[PDB]
Order: structure tokens, then sequence, then C-alpha cells
């Protein structure tokens, strides 16, 4: 929420109050991707302690403007039922040449749904995903994976290459930035393969994209974590040179768990009632 | 025993050195320990140091 | 009159001894600006004293 500083200027305090206001518009959403953020932090201008511990007010921060905007595909995430619910639909009137090794497959397409938590989201796509693949591939009697543990990687059957580049290039934009992606690019044709297949398509686009989003969340989420728990420990050792009461007292500070957001949560909203009291064991100016 | 070479399923062989790699069930371990006095009975170690 | 809260922490609330005063303990005058914030639980006169008992603990530890 309200994070507060030891020697920055005013006029660079102000500077990153911006940041929460342009974070849903800049390119590249990420710490790393900022590397003048990272040199606002004044290092070596300043006390080895005042280096890292004005990181911190940034990491659980930033750490904090990620969780208030929230992932929201659920605006999406209706539309990938429809589309899983129409291959579900046309996938039993169409032929095929061993109905009873695909129909197995289609059981399982008609289970997947979505739950509350949020940690399951990546991996109901995915299975969802499979067994259409392996059956898209039916549909031209391509050949398919056999041998074991060579389950099918998943991606576009049969397309143009031009339809390749616009629809791909918007893959490595959702990893730029997922807090606002819409599924705008489409373009399939009635002529191309089937009806099966451009349901297929326009399912495989927007299961890449529920799962882009996830894993753009969570391998930036895991990683900032991550960096807590450097920083915290280097601090540790240098507040142990000295013993006081406003020194130890910070120490107390750093002994809960990074690991899990709401065990930082809590830490953030601790830090900054209790300012005014540890701040003298911070040299400055 | 078959093993998974890529996209296949070749057959492997390998023998077996030692007489310990044989299975417990074929080699049980009351067996080798008994099987151990033979040879400190050929060396006259009855008595162990 | 921000100095008379301090008064009714150290004599109606945590019955400290006037020898005991909060000039005496330096390390008191950190503590007691955060408890005149809270204005809750001034009815639990036992909480302040376990509060105010451990946080010496953390003043003074050369472990």
């Amino acid at each position: 929420m309200s994070l507060q500083f030891i020697g920055l200027q005013r006029r660079d305090v102000v500077a990153l109050v911006n940041f929460l206001r342009h974070l849903t518009q800049k390119p590249d959403v990420d710490l790393e991707a900022h590397p003048k953020i990272l040199k606002k932090c004044g290092e070596k201008r300043l006390h080895r302690r005042t280096v890292l511990f004005n990181e911190l007010m940034l990491w659980l921060g930033y750490y904090r403007e990620l969780r208030f905007h929230n992932p929201d595909l659920s605006s999406v995430l209706e539309e990938f039922e429809v589309r899983c619910v129409a291959v579900a639909r046309r996938g039993y009137t169409y032929p095929f040449g061993d109905r009873g090794k695909a129909r197995d497959h289609l059981a399982v397409l008609d289970r997947t749904e979505f739950d509350t938590d949020v940690r399951h989201d990546a991996e109901i796509v995915e299975r969802a995903l499979v067994s259409a693949v392996i059956l898209a591939k039916m549909s031209v009697r391509e050949t398919l994976v056999t041998a074991i543990g060579q389950t099918e990687p998943i991606a576009f059957v049969h397309l143009k290459d031009t339809e390749v580049q616009r629809i791909e290039e918007n893959l490595e934009g959702v990893r730029r930035n997922m807090f606002c992606v819409k599924p705008l690019d489409l373009n399939l044709d009635r002529h191309a393969n089937t009806a099966l297949v451009n349901a297929v398509n326009k399912l495989v686009y927007t299961g890449r994209l529920i799962m882009n989003v996830r894993r753009s969340w969570e391998e930036l989420e895991r990683k900032c974590l991550a960096r807590i728990q450097e920083r915290c420990k280097l601090l540790v050792k240098e507040l142990r040179m000295c013993l006081s009461f406003d020194s130890n007292y910070c120490r107390n500070i750093l002994k809960h768990a990074v690991e899990n957001g709401d065990s930082a949560d809590t830490l953030l909203e601790l830090l900054i009632e209790d300012f005014d009291i540890y701040v003298d064991s911070f040299p400055q100016s | 025993t078959h093993c998974q070479e890529n996209s296949e399923t070749v057959a492997l062989c390998t023998p077996r050195i030692v007489i310990g790699n044989l299975p417990d069930g074929l080699a049980p371990g009351p067996f080798h320990e008994l099987r151990t006095w033979e040879i400190m009975e050929h060396m006259r170690l009855r008595p162990p140091p | 009159k921000r100095d008379e809260k301090h008064r009714h922490v150290v004599n109606v609330v945590l019955e400290l001894p006037t020898e005991i005063s909060e000039a005496t303990h330096p390390v008191l005058a950190t503590m007691l600006s955060k408890y005149t914030r809270m204005s809750s639980l001034f009815n639990d006169k036992c909480a302040f004293k376990l509060d105010l008992l451990r946080m010496v603990a953390v003043s003074r530890t050369r472990r």
C-alpha cells in the first residue's frame, strides 16, 4: 500500500508512485524489464543496508501490485467452455475408422471444467487440449504418437503460413503483458479443413491463451518471492554485526517466511505500521 | 529386458557379472551369509577375529 | 497534552512505579508512542505488561 523509504529523494519517491498507474500500460511488465527503476535504488550512493532495504519495499509492493490488478480470464474463460462444447457437439457426428479409440477421448473432453482454485486453472486446460489434438490429427488421418511417454505437443493443425505469423506474434505479446489480452485474432476460413478443425483451432488458440496468461503469471510470481528471500538473508548478515534494540528488532521482522504470498502480504502491512521505531538502525545522510 | 529408445521398444541385454546381481527371490539374503562362512571355514576362520 | 496520555499508561495501565519514569528508561520512549495510538483494550491492564516485558528481551540479547 503506502510504501515508505529511507534515503530516496522526494522526486524519486513520487516516480515510484507513478509506476503503479503505468503498470497496466507499459510493455514488458517486469521489474527486471525496467532496469532504470532498479537504478533508482541508489546503490553504492548509499550504505549497503539502505541498498538492500530499499528494494524490499519495492518487491513487496510490486507483488502487491500484481495481486490487486489480478488475472481475469473469466470473461474469456466462459468462451473456452463454449468452444469445448462445440467440439463435443460436432465430434460425435464425424465418422472415425476406430470409434472406440476416439470416443474415449471425447469423454475426457466433456468432463473438463474450471474450479474456483487458481492453481488448477492451468492443468485443466492441458488435458482438455491433448484429448482434442490427438483427435484433430485423426480428421486428416495424420500420423500420431504411439511410443509411451511421447504426448503430442499442442499446436495448430493445417494452416496457412501467413496466418501463423499474425497469430503466434500475439502469444509473444501475452507474455509481454498478461493484464490486457483479447481474442481478436480470428480469421479461419470455412474452406479450410473441416468444421471440426475450425472449432479446434479456435479452441487451441484460447487453450494456449489460458496457459500463456497463467504461465506468465506463476513464473514471475515465483521469481519475485525468490528475490525477497535472497535480500532478507543478506540483510540479516549485516544487521547482526551491530546489537541494538532497533537493530535486533529488524531481525525479528525477517523471521517470517516469504513463502506463500499471504505470509509476505502480512509482512508488508506490518512493516509500514512500525517504520518509526527501527528507522534509527539504518544510517542516512 | 526392454527399454525405451525414442519411438522404439528395443530389447536390451547385459551380463550379470558378480554373483550378487541375482534377484533376492533367487539369491536370498540369509543364503549369502551362510554361504560366506563356507570360505571362512575354508580359510579356517570359524572363530572370526 | 500528548504527554498527559503517556502518564495514563504509566499509571492507570502499566502501574509502573514513579521511580521507573519514562525518561528513566530510554528505550521505553520508542514503545509508548505506539501504544498511545492503540486506544483499544485499555481495560486489559495485564496485556500491556507482558508486551512491555518481552520487548526488553529484544533490546538485551548478546546472542
